[PDB]
């Protein structure tokens, strides 16, 4: 996260870390949406340009973490993966269209002060909160600045958080040459808006969330998907439109129990 | 206990009627 | 494409 700040304890209890077993590194962010279902970007699991094609056994997830580095004794939890599900119409060749994937935990995780699922948006919530100018929240353990390894196959000690405004669709389109689809939205400040902030390398797959004024519940509206660099003037972060792919999500989940 | 029944309500915040340092900023954007 |  660029130009964000230290998250508070338990501020984002649905935050999930995606790890490679061997060699041991942090790959992507993710989110807990039930006691056994984790949500992330498809390109975290499958991206052929970078020889990326992780199976279940390659990965484990860490839930309820705050520090990137230190072990949190009776706070954080290590979960294994039973099955990986990537959107069948996911398109990595062109624009990361439908950049979304579900991961099922081998065993259900137990909820705590630090581990708790985020809500999936319904139409009403999606209709109300998905408006330009309205702000959502992005969290992750990614880089604090854009590095030379960006968009190619320092770092915070604790979880980072930034709030960013949803951007008007035509502005998003004019900011990039990539064909954007309505399975995406983009967020971030405009050059003359003064404020700054963006997701960065390692924040991929993490949650873009918004708090409903109607029921005080946090809803995940987006997944950190792609962006040209980090926190560049005139560029914006692009996010997987969760509600527009919710039908797929539910279909996967209903066949193997939430 | 499976998820969706109490989802989105944080134990250390919503449950305890406490707000985080910046959630205000979000609500302001939804109103103003 | 282009993921960070
Ligand atoms: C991904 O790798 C698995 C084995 O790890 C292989 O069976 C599968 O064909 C690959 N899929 C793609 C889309 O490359
Ligand atoms: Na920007």
């Amino acid at each position: 996260i660029v130009e964000g700040s230290d998250a508070e304890i338990g501020m984002s209890p649905w935050q999930v870390m995606l790890f490679r077993k061997s060699p041991q590194e942090l790959l992507c962010g993710a989110s807990l949406i039930s006691d056994r279902w984790v949500l992330t970007a498809a390109h975290c699991l499958l991206y052929p340009p970078w020889d990326k094609n992780f199976t279940e056994n390659d990965l484990l997830v860490r839930i309820g973490k705050h520090s990137r580095t230190r072990y949190e004794r009776n706070i954080e939890k290590i979960s294994m993966l039973e099955k990986i599900y990537i959107h069948p119409r996911y398109n990595w060749r062109e624009n990361l269209d439908r950049d979304i994937a579900l991961m099922k935990l081998k065993k259900p995780v137990a909820f705590s002060d630090y581990i708790h699922p985020v809500c999936l948006p319904d139409r009403e919530t999606a209709a109300s909160l998905l408006q330009a100018g309205y702000k959502g929240r992005v969290t992750g353990w990614g880089n604090l600045k854009e590095t030379w390894t960006a968009n190619v196959g320092g770092q915070p000690s604790v979880l980072q958080v930034v709030n960013l405004p949803i951007v008007e669709r035509p502005v998003c389109k004019d900011s990039t040459r990539i064909r954007i689809t309505d399975n995406m939205f983009c967020a971030g400040y405009k050059p003359d808006e003064g404020k700054r902030g963006d997701a960065c390398e390692g924040d991929s797959g993490g949650p873009f969330v918004m708090k409903s004024p109607f029921n005080n519940r946090w809803y995940q509206m987006g997944i950190v998907s792609w962006g040209e660099g980090c926190d560049r003037d005139g560029k914006y972060g692009f996010y997987t439109h969760v509600f527009r792919l919710k039908k797929w999500i539910q279909k996967v989940i209903d066949q193997f129990g939430e | 206990g499976s998820g969706e029944a109490d989802c989105g309500l944080r134990p250390l915040f919503e449950k305890k009627s406490l707000e985080d340092k910046t959630e205000r900023e979000l609500l302001e954007s939804y109103i103003d | 494409a282009k993921p960070r």
